[PDB]
């Protein structure tokens, strides 16, 4: 989510209940502004949290012009001390498949199944972005120059279009993006209305902790993954 | 010895229809052939067991029924005085099997109904034991995979009424490996 | 009867927990309506269990005295699991729905299933084993299990079946609360394997920890330590609040400033498991009657033997 989600508690307004304290919120505002300074990103959205057993990894994601670029991930344990997380590949996706369990706060932790916790952080954040990173329909407009920009004239979805999974897009490489109605399982997405139905909350069931914010009246949107960081393989049993 | 009422020939021992009681206390009602048992009839044991069906030499064969002392019961095909071929067995707690038989044992294809829970095990049987590929039907889940030692073993597979599968693997006793992705078929 | 859920919300906000100030005050007024409508001695915002279509705003309630093969019976009165009546509510303002009693033979021994909530209390629960009840009974099952595993308090605060407020609780420091789990204990009764908190004789004793058991013994899932502890507002540690993250029921939380405490669940209502969810195996397939001599051939006597016996 953008900085507008850190001037007000947009995260906890979704009713998921997990988010940032005002301490972390103000610290994150200053730190993500400094990240946009130090790293010349077009925008610096707060990706979310990986709730560990010792400390939580506060995650930020760099956005280029060129928003479907291979987005650059950053991590921080004490919020402000932001550090450039390495990018993800297919080998590191295959590497962590033998490991299961909750994240440890120290990213130097080792698993004997060695495997670094930093590699787990990189791979799990990549998997969450490829699976359940949400963009509402029409928020991004494929520019004729081979580059994706913000559709800066985007009006929020009509309330008729709110209830359809077709009106929401996977924020990744592929109206250009893939819609959520093919995201198997068919019931894998939960759509609910809060705050007088001026608020659409769309939570991932396959990756619990994701909660996508959207205000239909305006263009205020964003997604945050605040959760344990594992994939709910039990989803078809649970549906 | 016991006693009986029925018909016979001059030389033949018994070949008509009637009732016979034995020294051991059990009784019979029905058909019989020369010094032996043949055709439709009815057993009645002292222990509470029964049978209704056909015989050939002195053995249960063809269509028939059986009531056991413990309350379990069976009908279907018999052979060589043993359960054989297609048949249906009912156990003391309303669970039932229906399927093939081979020498008093579950063998080949057959369906076992878990009447306690409503689920069904459907697939191969080997000597009374749930082994081989089989399809375990729950209310909305349907597990496809191999069984061994009355337990799922091997790769795959679940099918769901929600419109997706879930591939996996069984390694230890009732333990599921790291589950693979969902399929669309 | 109505507690200050807003001060608890302010303390929840220090750890990034809570529904937001406006929604939390909305639930506060809903709890006020619940207290005015019904004769409630004590209540508290138990939590909010997320659902697929609609959520629940769970409210633990304790009423005043005297107003409002083998089947293991339930705790009919306020003993054990059914000590608190649990009211739920989808959005605030919609009237509160009284959830039913927990049944040990049926509802909390159906823990072997693990399912989402649809938001509809009347929606059917299809699982293996077949769940004996609707979504309301499963919601009660998960609430009871979450309470048994997550309702915790500091080491003092009550003297000990039953307990009362400790008047001489000097208070444990927040750093002492965070550094070890021996300073925290379970505030409610453990649920036995049969589903009850107090054993019923079906005709050996299955025993759980006592009430005043430290939660350091509450382990574990593949050596993952339960109750991850941290300090809220680390930049100003001398006004911190001891945060507790269960790691057995995600979304379950415990909090304390060193003097008072409160508990709160905000998860999906499910237990964490490192292993993937195994549906439980069916019962063992039962065998036929053994092929003994008691059900064997009649072996009718031959007429030659009858003639032999007749000659007498």
């Amino acid at each position: 989510m953008d900085a507008d989600s850190l001037l007000l508690s947009l995260e906890l307004a979704s009713g998921s209940g997990q988010g940032l304290s005002p301490d972390r919120r103000a610290s994150l505002l200053t730190s993500l502004m400094l990240v946009k300074r130090d790293y010349r990103f077009a925008r610096v959205l707060f990706w979310g949290r990986i709730l560990g057993l010792v400390a939580d990894y506060y995650i930020a994601q760099g956005l280029s012009e060129d928003q479907l670029a291979p987005r650059k991930t950053l991590y921080s344990l004490n919020c402000t001390e932001w550090s450039l997380l390495p990018p993800a590949t297919e080998e590191m996706a295959m590497q962590i498949s033998v490991v299961s369990g909750r994240f440890m706060g120290d990213p130097s932790h080792e698993y004997e199944h060695q495997i670094k916790e930093e590699t787990r952080l990189v791979s799990i954040i990549d998997q969450i972005d490829k699976a359940v990173a949400i963009i509402p329909r029409g928020a991004l407009f494929k520019t004729p120059f081979g580059v994706t920009h913000v559709n800066r004239t985007f009006e929020g979805l009509p309330l008729s279009e709110v209830r359809k999974l077709s009106s929401y897009f996977h924020f990744r490489e592929a109206d250009f993006l893939d819609s959520l109605e093919y995201d198997i399982p068919r019931g894998s997405w939960s759509i609910q209305m809060e705050r007088g139905n001026a608020l659409v909350v769309l939570r991932s069931l396959l990756w619990p902790g994701l909660t996508f914010y959207h205000a239909p009246r305006t263009k205020n949107y964003g997604y945050i993954y605040v959760g344990t960081g594992e994939k709910n393989m039990d989803l078809p049993f649970m549906l | 010895l016991g006693e009986y009422e029925g018909e016979r020939n001059e030389v033949g021992e018994r070949h008509g229809h009637g009732k016979a009681r034995l020294p051991n206390g059990d009784t019979y009602e029905g058909s019989y052939e020369f010094g032996k048992r043949h055709g439709q009839g009815t057993y009645k044991f002292k222990n509470g067991a029964r049978y209704t069906g056909d015989y050939v030499k002195n053995k249960k064969h063809g269509q028939g029924t059986f009531i056991y002392p413990d309350g379990s019961r069976y009908e279907g095909e018999w052979a060589d005085d043993q359960r054989h071929g297609q048949g249906v067995y009912y156990y003391v707690n309303n669970d039932t099997y229906t399927g093939e038989w081979f020498n008093h044992q579950r063998h080949g294809q057959g369906t076992y109904l878990y009447a306690e829970t409503g689920s069904k095990y459907v697939g191969t049987w080997v000597h009374g034991q749930q082994e081989g590929a089989a399809e375990l039907i729950h209310l909305n889940h349907r597990y496809q995979g191999k069984f061994m030692n009355k337990n799922p073993v091997g790769p795959g597979k679940y099918v769901f009424d929600i419109g997706c599968e879930q591939h996996g693997e069984y390694r230890l006793t009732d333990t599921e490996r790291g589950e693979e992705e969902e399929e669309e078929e | 009867s109505l507690p200050n859920v807003m001060e608890s919300a302010y303390y929840f906000e220090q750890a990034g927990v809570g529904l937001g100030t406006d929604e939390t005050y909305r639930v506060f007024l809903a709890l006020k309506q619940l207290t005015d409508t019904h004769p409630i001695q004590r209540c508290r915002f138990w939590g909010k269990i997320l659902g697929l279509e609609m959520n629940y705003i769970v409210a633990e309630v304790e009423f005043r005295d005297g107003e409002d093969p083998q089947v293991i019976p339930k705790e009919e009165s306020r003993t054990g699991a059914n000590k608190y009546v649990y009211f739920v509510c989808n959005v605030p303002g919609r009237p509160w729905v009284r959830l039913p009693s927990v049944t040990p033979a049926q509802i909390v021994t159906a823990r072997k299933i693990k399912k989402f909530f649809t938001g509809r209390l009347d929606a059917a629960v299809i699982s293996y084993p077949p769940f004996p009840g609707n979504e309301s009974n499963y919601l009660r099952a998960q609430i009871a299990r979450i309470s048994a595993g997550t309702h915790v308090s500091p080491l003092g605060f009550y003297q000990f079946d039953s307990y009362e407020e400790n008047p001489d609780f000097e208070g444990i420091q927040v750093i002492d609360l965070v550094e070890s789990l021996s300073n925290w204990v379970h505030h409610v009764q453990y649920i036995l394997p049969q589903g009850r908190c107090n054993w019923f004789n079906p005709i050996e004793q299955e025993v759980g920890p006592p009430l005043l058991t430290p939660i350091s013994e509450d382990l574990g899932i593949q050596n993952i330590p339960s109750w991850t502890t941290q300090l809220s507002s680390n930049l100003i540690p001398q006004y911190a609040i001891a945060v507790l993250r269960s790691n057995l029921w995600p979304g379950a939380y415990a909090f304390s400033n060193g003097k008072k405490f409160e508990n709160f669940y905000i998860g999906w209502g499910h237990k964490y498991c490192v292993e993937n969810y195994t549906p439980p195996s069916p019962p063992p397939v039962y065998q036929e009657y053994p092929s003994g001599p008691e059900i064997t051939e009649m072996n009718d006597p031959s007429v030659e033997e009858e003639q032999a016996f007749r000659m007498t």
